[PDB]
């Protein structure tokens, strides 16, 4: 029942993934990875696009 | 598997068989069909779409 | 929480608190305990850092608690 | 020092049946770029109007066919009729129709038209029949909004569904295109340092320039309205 | 060959004309070039990437 | 090496070299203002450069 | 089209093959959104033929890339029309100069 | 609908001290955060009723520049101290005010003679410090309802700021209803002298572009 409700993408699925977003970094990194700045962990911040 | 031995005698509904592996869009992109196209063999005759 | 710059002065090691904010997040997650410190809505690993932060869990306090929930 | 005046319009000049020229007089010194500026994002944002949302043509599936004896596709049929300029009066959404036959180019005149519907221009040129034989029968949509609903998100899932041939056409709603505002020095007697504002709206036809400009001041009112008494 | 068919226009004959910004309505000074480069659309779109 | 490597690019460099920056004769010369939030006051309103 | 071209657009777009190129001058018969009808001329009739040469033009089909290719006809009824001239403008052609 | 927009549903007003403030206002349509603060701020900022000093003279010291011994802190100084200085007026549209003093001791705004209707709102800001216990300083400082910043190259003449708001500067942040988070937030901050408290900044700014826009409203 979860997997067809955010396959369907409902409106409290938002809220539950922006409950889940709030403190919980992602480990932004691009791929010549010279040294150990092209790893950080950002705080994620929803946007559309 | 046991949990579906039960489950599947209290509704009844059987094994279905057969499986779904069919063509659906992928994830992301919206479009509009335009063409469908259907090519057979010729040992099988057709559908009515072909 | 945006930096641990307090966090790691007030115990002295980067690792150590790493270590110590895991198993403090782990007991608060699936552990079964209540925030030392309140949550103002934050996720379990942030609370570990706020109760780093104002020196109710390092390892000792965290180890002395062990042996009181062991006591009983 | 002494207290504010307030601003009455002294001029609707229609320079054209779009190009207007409102002018806004008495104003304290510093208002005038303050009201002109405001005013502009008002009108340039959020102005009621009335874009094609769905057209349906018999014969015709999807945007990418080509009707036969047009010598345009759909996609060119659409994208002409987005910029259908129309004013609707007593209704929200509106269905027009458009039969035509015979050679010749299709205009926004050839619309049955229903009396509360005004084409504002008419000689916009939808299509451009070229066959004798051929003829076309539209179903043009007309809905009231306000803004720019692209329609990759009008189709949320559907309203209750949707058949194989009705086209969605992106509804840009919104009656003007350009604000131009100048703040000169206003020719009064007792005052010299009151300065009057020229507001150089370019609608498409279907907004008056005074409707235009009390429903921005309206706007703009109501949301200070929810400023002017704030809650602790 | 510029500035004379800027000229024919009544543009002014630098390039840069007086800009004011959209939001705030007081202008940037120092005047800013405006005009029409023919900008493109790559085949590096975001729906391809993401 | 220990300087800080978030120092301020391009754009960034370029406002903070614009605003300050002096001019010989601008408007609003030798005034006297009571500290930045005068001085903040006197430009935004358009009395000084 | 580019405002600021360098005057190659027009022969990019009619030595790639994209365009419609009439082959014969004339007068157009019939446009439509698919094809284009050249009546020819007496003058270049090649007098064992029929008169008319159609050209098919090229629909909503689908590039290497994954884009779209597509015709329209930029000429009208009865507008006469050169032999080499553009009638239908490739993808990303506009008049038969290269639009990009 | 096209008839409703949008509300700030919530309006929560910080206050680091009395004289300061940090407004939110979490929902608003959609680029509306700009065409509101920026309406606020300008109007805060050079139309917004108040009194503060305009001119004045110290007896007969002397005018552009100065000298004056026996003052501490530099004249031209005192012209910014005084400056600093906010009062409440009533309807007296221009008060003229003396300030004597003699002693050793840094004078403050107390020091002015009380006449009901002034208020001094900071009366111990330092206009100067004396330091010597022979010269002493006597002044005629000239405070008059205004409206926005007067400078005096524009008119031992002060600027004056007329507005009661030393400082506004908004920011516009996003929010979000239930998907749509194409919308603004903005989060005015305002700090004003003392004349008026923020909450009563806004309220009287706002007030005064409602009345402006009297004539085309419903």
């Amino acid at each position: 029942a979860a997997k067809k409700m955010v396959e369907r993408e409902e409106a409290v699925v938002w809220d539950i993934l922006d409950e889940v977003i709030r403190e919980h970094p992602v480990l932004l990194n691009r791929a010549p990875t010279l040294h150990r700045l092209g790893i950080q962990a950002f705080e994620p911040v929803l946007i559309e696009g | 598997t046991p949990e579906e031995k039960l489950l599947r005698a209290i509704f009844g509904e059987k094994a279905s068989d057969v499986k779904d592996s069919s063509l659906r869009v992928p994830n992301g992109v919206s479009g509009t069909v335009i063409d469908v196209q259907v090519f057979t063999r010729d040992g099988v005759e057709k559908d009515k779409r072909a | 929480r945006v930096t641990v710059q307090d966090a790691v002065e007030k115990i002295g090691n980067r690792f150590d608190l790493v270590l110590v904010a895991a198993r403090r997040a782990r007991q608060m997650q699936v552990g079964g305990k209540d925030p030392l410190v309140p949550e103002e809505n934050d996720k379990t690993t942030v609370i570990a850092l706020r109760e780093i932060e104002e020196g109710l869990i390092n390892n000792q306090i965290l180890d002395v608690r062990e042996r009181q929930e062991q006591q009983e | 020092v002494t207290e504010f005046l307030k601003p009455r319009l002294v001029d609707i000049e229609q320079v054209s049946s779009t190009h207007a020229k409102v002018t806004l007089e008495p104003l304290e010194r510093g208002f005038g770029h303050t009201l002109g500026n405001a005013l502009r994002r008002i009108l340039l944002s959020s102005m009621p109007g009335c874009a094609v949302t769905e057209v349906e043509i018999d014969g015709v599936l999807h945007e990418y066919s080509t009707k036969e004896g047009v010598q345009e596709d759909i996609l060119e049929i659409l994208l002409n009729l987005k910029g259908l300029a129309v004013r609707v009066q007593g209704k929200d959404e509106v269905i027009l129709t458009l039969n035509k036959s015979g050679i010749g180019p299709v205009t926004a005149a050839d619309i049955t038209h229903d009396g509360d519907v005004e084409i504002v221009k008419p000689q916009h040129v939808i299509c451009h029949l070229t066959d004798e034989n051929a003829s076309i029968s539209m179903r043009i949509k007309v809905q009231r909004g306000r803004g720019y609903v692209p329609a990759s998100t009008r189709i949320h899932s559907e309203e209750d569904e949707r058949p194989i041939g009705r086209l969605l056409v992106d509804a840009c709603y919104s009656p003007v295109e350009r604000i131009a505002y100048n703040v000169e020095a206003a020719r009064v007697e007792q005052r010299t340092d009151l300065d009057k504002l020229v507001i150089e709206m370019e609608t498409n036809g279907t907004i008056d320039p005074e409707e235009a400009i009390r429903r921005a001041a309206t706007i703009l009112a109501e949301q200070l309205e929810a400023f002017v008494d704030l809650r602790d | 060959e510029i500035k004379e068919l800027l000229k024919l226009g009544d543009l002014p004959t630098s390039g840069q004309i007086r800009l004011y910004d959209g939001r705030t309505g007081e202008q940037f000074e120092r005047p800013v070039t405006v005009g029409y480069m023919y900008m493109l659309k790559l085949n590096h779109l975001v729906d391809d990437k993401m | 090496n220990g300087e800080p490597i978030i120092v301020p690019s391009q754009d960034v460099v370029l406002g903070l070299y614009y605003m300050t920056r002096d001019c010989v004769n601008a408007k609003g010369e030798g005034m006297v203002l009571t500290g930045p939030k005068e001085a903040e006051r006197l430009y935004r309103s358009g009395l000084a450069s | 089209k580019p405002l600021v071209g360098t005057g190659m657009e027009r022969a990019v777009a009619v030595d790639s093959g994209v365009t419609a190129v009439a082959k014969r001058g004339g007068v157009v018969q019939y446009v439509d959104a698919s094809r284009i009808v050249i009546k020819v001329n007496e003058d270049e009739m090649y007098p064992g033929e029929a008169g008319i040469d159609i050209y098919n033009l090229t629909k909503y089909t689908r590039s290497n890339q994954n884009t779209c290719i597509n015709q329209m006809p930029c000429v009208s009824l009865g507008e006469p029309v050169e032999r080499g001239d553009v009638l239908a403008d490739g993808p990303s052609t506009d008049l038969g100069e290269l639009a990009l």
